[PDB]
């Protein structure tokens, strides 16, 4: 169920955000929230993220690796759109994806109030942790 | 039908984006405040070093006159 | 300077040229008598300004009628290339038997008018695609002038077969025969159609009793506004070649739709304001075109705009910026800043502003395909053929004309959506 | 007609918002550069009691010699 | 040296500031031209030797704003200090603090940013926000928040106009006032309260004019403020310090809501027939009928009192009036403050405005006091707030503007914390 | 600024809008010609001020009649949305078959007038609930504008079925169909009725020969006084949203009764004094309302007052204090200071003072219940139904409209007496 799952999470979010709107229809901040967000045994996520994405292993992650992972997943690698998947969460330096940036994104998207932040890149992290 | 569905979806997306934008604005204000505070605290550093310069100079200047007399 | 020569063709082209010369005389302050009370006119002893306008046609009743109406003294008595038989709604008649014996009278007179100038930057043809004379004779003149003068820019204000009805039964044949000899040797085909012209004089203008002189006046005001940026000053001037560059990125997709503004109701001409944002509304409004092809059913390969009147340049900048901002994918995005803008520094007769929009877009390909469809229908089933085949033409050329039209449109459509 | 206006407004809002998003991103890059710079000034603050202590131990020695 | 900044945010504060500046020019000798035929504190330099005030008139509703920009006082204000909105805050706090506040806050902050850069020796702020309306509540709250998070060290004296005791120009006053009180606590370092009933009584039966109007009220407030700022403007006998005001009238940072009073308020028709002695004025000074706000003098036990003497005042009549007021039983002070009196003498008499009911006299005194009576205004506002909050009224007007519901209650018991402390501090031992 | 757009509906709404524009022109010094001899008007070249007023209706005889009378040149010739069939006193006719094909002409013109401004703070509808066109068409326009613009405030000066007689036999059906689609998407319904209007022009004003233009002038003076606090200065100004907040504590009980003053006899206009205590007497007098519901048979959830003229504020303070003091339980006491007050700084044409009282009270619930009663009577016994049922409507919607009206009134009544 490789593509249909990225479609599930998508459609669930599409309904979730409609209900989030319904809620209002009826009736150092970054780090201070990061530290408290989920601190589960993320050695699974770290070892898995390096095992599936981190090839060279120097705190650096590009679009070529995500493109080849997408193609290996039997997915139709859109030639240039994967750049947006790399970019949507890049906040310090455009074309800089650090392991610390994985921590920040993973964490802000894992434990938060609403979500909606990208809803579209860490779905792949959810997939790799899923299988 | 697909037109209206996707239009409502794009509406939700924009609402999301302005939420993210106002959040980033508030955290930018927080950055400004922390920055101003820390900059003052670090001005205190330069002042403390500058004063201890003179303190060290005085402590040496007294000893220089003491040397000749005690001998 | 930077001359124009005004050759005509067919009764359509003859009437349109007559009214265009009427408009330019009434704009430059030229009477029907030919005085002032050179970019278009010529000096003549006695203080006269003669338009270097050639009227060629296979019938003289049109010639007589254009002489009879007002502003007739403009044209001098040599440029009336007289045809006596008439092609009779037959491309073969208008292009082979009578072409190959009128070519050279027209050659002598066009060499006349061309040596009359120093630098002939561009030509001027107005003709039809459906009438035998207009179509055949006109595309033949185009071929000949493009044979001897390869450095000029060719330009045809061309009327096409009408959608709802064909004006002459062999409109499809004559039209494909005209475009097949139009594509390679005509550099800017401003596509006009009688029916869309009817629509624009009907809808927003209260005109309930129209006339052919009226449509001629409309399209001639547009025809004057397309080039009025040339003979007049301006903060940001252009020409036929800056326009041609900014309009065609490929030598094939060079057929253009045109519109001119302002045009509103007269009884309501006081209630409305009159501003440049309103000019943009007016013509980026779909209905204001002069072709039976709503361009928002396609894409804009590029588009040029030419202002008339003295206002700021902040205007044109926010103008094409705003319009690109919302109707972006109504244009094509594979080309940066696909809207070109220029300013002529003089407003129209009696009014405040004028705007001319010209567009190299991919919505006339359906016009071409409807022409080819009507053609192929009458063509396989052999409708109305001996008129073309008993006069030294073969349907091998018809097949190649049809296929060439189809080739043009296939590039048009794939360039609509080509992105990288 | 409704569809065309919908797409128009969506494009306008999206580009307009993302510009300001990147602007605030750069404003946070300002925190990035300063936090490091003021941490360097904190390393300079660490030249207090160290150098104040050059003064103070030199004061021990000096005033002890005077007395 | 001493410069003081005044925001006039809302429709109340902006008219109060109109009158403030219309009186300031006529007092200092400035004509409305910006031309003058000391003023250090209020009037700056323009390089052509003439004066533009250091103040900003801010308001969502632009009506009074174009009133001042096409009236007769256009030549004074700088076009950089008049910014307008195209909408209101609908009298609810959320539309002025959450929705429409954010795009005006940074512009106002940039203007006062550059204006505090303009003047050299800033000493204090004066926020003028009638909290009854959405702007004067929410936008004024946000302005005070930003002022305190940027400046901080500098004192802020808020002349906030609460919803009146029982009269009201709006019904949703109880909501958007309790919510501003939260920010009013921390930010407004000292808050001199205002209400309407007492100045109405004063203007009616004190100047004998039979219809008191808002122009007269704002002129009278401007006269009080002139008596307040005379000490720094002009030279006096024993000059007082506005930072001494805080250190002497803020016994605890929890009790800093203070009230005021002025004498004499008399027509010329009784000024010609009255003696108005220095000792005599000190009686109407603490007169409870003379009181400027809805506070009862015998409700509060005076914790601090500053007297502002201006004109031909000799110190010993002042000192003996202090003795007589401290002797008679009708007044009392808190036991922990055995001496809660601070006086300031000034040799500048009150200046006169042409066309005013106010009379020129030799001696004027202005009282400003930190006491414990204000808690009654607090509980009285809480009355209306609870009566409206118990039944769901106008709740949608607040929550449909980016506001949560719990802020109503958090502000209610926030002001209840003031009511608690104000009676916990003023007891015996 | 803070714009208004004046859409009309039905012959009633058309006449009322005509006379309202007459009043505002005669107040702003605008001739019937449209000059000055922008909060309501628009600039037009030639020095003209056009009212952005749209007149839509399913019949043109009303259109022709409103054009014919004085002040007709105000409205420009595009905002005459012409209907040719007429709904013929049928909500189904006026809301489904002709609605769903007039919606979009009205959409284009309202987008026209809305982009014409910068900030459109509020709308303006005047229509009926009983006439097929007025009711259906108008509530449909309300639904559509509230669909695209959720941030504006909706406002209807709505006439209801008359008590003593129904103006059209299906007044109950059309009225419940209008309120059922009014409650959720109309933000301020100023309730007016022809009969109470008759009463107020009859009793204290000596008018023995009344006319529809006269009632229109009365209600248009009131309609100008409700908002005259906006375009003019004042010591204590308000708007549509301070008013909406101070008027509705709940999004449902937002239907308002209105009155305007002063209005006395003319032969006795000299014997009486003219003061603000007299203004309070005048309208806190029961009979001065414009609705067939004496509000002192109910309770005031809240009430707002807007002055016009320059007197003191001591006035308005003692004003609402005194009135609360005696008619306290005539109001509701569960809400503090339920009377809001504001001042516009300019008096009326030729007179000294004006006062406008608006009230969110619980005495229109009986109006709603009488409408629902007439409806249910004709409804179970099936009176006059096929006119609605043979045009794509079912009585399931009628049942839900009736029940929804009843739900509204049940909240109205329980909020009358809710105390804590
Ligand atoms: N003392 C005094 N008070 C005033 C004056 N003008 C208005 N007020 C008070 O201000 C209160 C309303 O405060 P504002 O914030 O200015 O009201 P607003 O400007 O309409 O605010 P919005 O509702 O957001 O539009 C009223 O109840 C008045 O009591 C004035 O000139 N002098
Ligand atoms: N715009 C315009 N078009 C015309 C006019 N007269 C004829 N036409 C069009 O021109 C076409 C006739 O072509 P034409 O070459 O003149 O006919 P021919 O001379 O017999 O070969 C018809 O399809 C008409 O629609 C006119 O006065 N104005
Ligand atoms: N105030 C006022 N009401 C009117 C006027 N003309 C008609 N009405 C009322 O409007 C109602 C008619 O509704 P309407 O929608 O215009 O009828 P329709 O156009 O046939 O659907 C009737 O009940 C009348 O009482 C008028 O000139 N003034
Ligand atoms: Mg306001």
């Amino acid at each position: 169920k490789p593509s249909v799952m990225g479609q599930t999470a998508n459609a669930s979010k599409n309904l979730k955000k409609t209900e989030k709107s319904s809620e209002e229809e009826i009736m150092n901040n970054n780090i201070s929230s990061a530290q408290i967000k989920d601190n589960n045994q993320s050695t699974t996520k770290d070892n898995n993220a390096n095992k599936k994405e981190g090839s060279e292993g120097k705190d650096y992650f590009t679009a070529k690796d995500v493109a080849i992972i997408l193609h290996d997943l039997g997915y139709v690698a859109t030639k240039a759109e994967i750049e947006q998947m790399i970019w949507e969460v890049d906040e310090n330096l455009d074309n800089k994806v650090n392991s610390y940036e994985f921590n920040l994104m993973y964490r802000r998207c894992r434990y938060d109030k609403t979500g909606l932040e990208p809803r579209n890149l860490y779905n792949l992290v959810q997939f790799l942790m899923y299988l | 039908d697909k037109v209206m569905i996707k239009f409502n979806e794009a509406q939700s997306i924009r609402k999301t984006y302005e939420q993210i934008v106002k959040r980033l604005k508030e955290e930018r204000v927080g950055y400004d405040n922390q920055l101003a505070a820390i900059e003052r605290s670090l001005k205190g550093k330069e002042h403390d070093f500058e004063e201890l310069l003179l303190l060290a100079h005085d402590a040496t200047h007294a000893k220089e006159l003491a040397a000749a007399e005690l001998k | 300077m930077r001359e124009i020569v005004h050759i005509q063709g067919g009764q359509c082209g003859n009437q349109i040229g007559a009214k265009f010369w009427e408009v330019i005389s009434d704009e430059h302050g030229i009477d029907p008598t030919g005085t002032y009370h050179n970019v278009y006119y010529n000096e003549a002893t006695g203080g006269r300004y003669v338009p270097r306008a050639i009227l060629m046609d296979l019938e003289p009743g049109t010639m007589d009628s254009v002489r009879a109406g007002p502003f007739g003294q403009l044209f001098r008595p040599d440029n009336f290339v007289f045809g006596q038989t008439g092609a009779g709604n037959n491309w073969a008649k208008g292009h082979y038997t009578e072409g190959a014996e009128l070519i050279d009278s027209v050659l002598d007179v066009v060499r006349k008018e061309a040596e009359g100038c120093d630098c002939l930057q561009g030509f001027q043809i107005t003709h039809s695609l459906g009438g035998g004379t207009g179509s055949g004779m006109g595309t033949l003149l185009i071929s000949k002038v493009r044979e001897e003068y390869p450095d000029r820019i060719m330009e045809t204000f061309s009327v096409v077969p009408s959608p709802k009805v064909s004006d002459t039964v062999v409109e499809p044949y004559n039209a494909t025969l005209s475009v097949h000899q139009l594509v390679e040797n005509a550099d800017e085909c401003m596509v006009i159609d009688n029916e869309a012209l009817y629509d624009i004089c009907f809808r927003t203008l209260k005109l309930t009793t129209p006339t052919y002189g009226d449509l001629n006046h409309l399209v001639s005001a547009a025809m004057s506004g397309v080039t009025c940026c040339l003979r007049f000053p301006g903060q940001l001037n252009s020409d036929l070649r800056k326009l041609a560059v900014n309009l065609i990125p490929f030598p094939r997709l060079h057929f253009f739709m045109i519109g001119f503004a302002p045009l509103t109701s007269r009884g309501s001409q006081q209630y409305r304001a009159l501003t440049v944002p309103e000019l943009t509304q007016q013509m980026f409004d779909a209905k204001n075109m002069m072709c039976a092809a709503d361009p928002r059913h396609g894409r804009y390969l590029t588009a040029s705009a030419l202002f008339r009147g003295r206002m700021s340049t902040k205007e044109v900048d926010e103008q094409m910026l705003n319009v690109q901002n919302k109707n972006s994918s109504y244009f094509v995005e594979w080309i940066p800043n696909n809207i070109k803008s220029s300013i002529c520094d003089i407003p129209p007769k009696g009014l405040k502003m004028a705007v001319t929009f010209v567009g190299n877009s991919t919505a006339i390909q359906e016009m071409f395909k409807r022409v080819a469809e009507q053609f192929t229908a009458m063509f396989r089933r052999k409708a109305f053929l001996h008129w073309y085949t008993g006069e030294g033409m073969d349907e091998m050329e018809f097949t190649e004309a049809e296929s060439n039209m189809n080739d043009l449109v296939s590039e048009y459509q794939q360039y609509q959506d080509a992105t990288a | 007609q409704k569809f065309n206006e919908a797409i128009a407004v969506n494009k306008q809002l999206r580009q307009q918002i993302d510009s300001l998003r990147r602007e605030r991103v750069i404003f946070d890059n300002l925190y990035k550069k300063l936090e490091k710079e003021l941490h360097e000034k904190r390393k300079q603050m660490a030249n207090i009691i160290e150098t104040a202590n050059t003064a103070y131990e030199e004061r021990d020695r000096a005033n002890d010699q005077i007395q | 040296m001493r410069e003081v900044i005044s925001i006039h945010v809302g429709q109340g504060g902006i008219q109060v500031g109109n009158a403030c500046w219309e009186l300031f020019c006529l007092e200092h000798g400035i004509q409305p031209d910006g031309q003058m035929p000391a003023f250090n504190t209020f009037f700056s330099e323009t390089g052509a030797g003439k004066h533009v005030p250091r103040a900003v008139f801010l308001d969502l509703e632009p009506t009074v704003i174009d009133e001042v920009r096409t009236g007769t006082y256009r030549q004074l204000f700088h076009p950089e200090q008049l910014i307008s909105g195209k909408e209101d805050a609908a009298n609810n706090f959320a539309r002025g603090h959450y929705t429409i506040g954010k795009e005006i806050v940074d512009l106002c902050l940039d203007r006062i940013r550059k204006l505090a850069d303009n003047c050299t020796g800033l000493q204090g702020f004066l926020v003028f926000n009638s909290v009854g309306g959405g702007t004067g509540s929410g936008l004024g709250s946000l302005l005070l928040e930003r002022l305190s998070v940027d400046y901080g060290k500098k004192s802020k004296l808020g002349f906030t106009i609460y919803p009146s005791p029982q009269v009201s120009t709006a019904v949703v006053e109880p909501y958007n006032s309790i919510l501003s009180t939260h920010s009013l606590l921390e930010h407004t370092d000292v808050a001199v309260m205002l209400d309407n009933e007492a100045i109405y009584d004063i203007c009616r039966r004190n100047l004998d004019i039979e219809r008191p109007t808002y122009t007269n009220l704002n002129r009278l407030i401007a006269q009080v403020i002139s008596s307040l700022t005379a000490s720094l403007r002009f030279d006096g006998a024993l000059n007082v310090d506005i930072t001494e005001f805080q250190t002497n009238l803020v016994p605890y940072p929890r009790i800093h809501f203070m009230l005021s009073s002025y004498a004499p308020i008399i027509s010329a028709e009784k000024a010609y027939h009255e003696q108005l002695s220095v000792a005599e004025i000190t009686n109407s000074a603490f007169e409870p009928a003379n009181m400027m706000a809805k506070c009862d003098p015998r409700h509060g036990k005076y914790m601090a009192c500053s007297m502002m003497y201006r004109g031909d005042v000799v110190p010993k009549d002042v000192n003996a009036s202090i003795a007589t007021i401290k002797t008679k039983r009708t007044i009392q002070f808190v036991d922990w403050c055995p001496t809660g009196f601070k006086v300031g003498i000034n040799y500048q008499p009150p200046t006169v405005v042409p066309g005013g009911d106010l009379a020129k006299v030799m001696r004027a005194v202005c009282m400003i006091s930190n006491s414990t009576a204000i808690a009654e205004v607090f509980s009285r506002l809480d009355h209306k707030f609870d009566l409206m909050y118990a039944k769901r009224a106008f709740v949608h007007w607040y929550v449909g503007e980016g506001m949560e519901e719990g802020e109503f209650s958090e502000a209610r018991e926030d002001l209840a914390a003031l009511e608690k402390d104000y009676e916990e501090v003023g007891i015996e031992t």
